[PDB]
């Protein structure tokens, strides 16, 4: 049986400053989100 | 422009096993220090084009 | 993931612009022992 490894990929935030506003845009770089931090 | 990299120090020092992500911290801010560095590569090659 | 921001850059504000923060953590769920069966003990009494 082949091994392939886990927990691959970075996580990265695009917000506003906090004079601004509190919203977060996540972007997964590299992971496709169809199979898809606590 | 060239190839913008990231390396990251959680996969490629440790074998994912408890005992080296416990150590790591000892040693501090040098996987900081290179971070930081990557970064500041890949803003200078999007001014470039 | 706005106080993810404060605490990579160990700032109490946020600057406007793109940060990397962090990586993906997968928990493993369960432990695979594999070893053969086989019922005959190792003789260690006859040498000891």
């Amino acid at each position: 049986l082949d091994i392939t490894p886990c927990s691959f990929g970075g996580v990265s935030v695009i917000t506003p400053g906090t004079n601004t506003s509190n919203q977060v845009a996540v972007l997964y770089q590299g992971v496709n989100c169809t199979e898809v931090p606590t | 422009s060239m190839t913008k990299t990231s390396v990251d120090c959680t996969m490629y020092i440790c074998g994912d096993s408890t005992e080296c992500s416990n150590l790591l911290l000892q040693y501090g801010s040098f996987c900081t220090q290179l971070k930081r560095a990557l970064t500041g590569i890949a803003v200078e090659q999007d001014k470039n084009t | 993931p706005l106080s993810e921001t404060k605490c990579t850059l160990k700032s109490f504000t946020v600057e406007k612009g793109i940060y990397q923060t962090s990586n993906f953590r997968v928990q493993p769920t369960e432990s695979i022992v594999r070893f053969p069966n086989i019922t005959n003990l190792c003789p260690f009494d006859e040498v000891f």
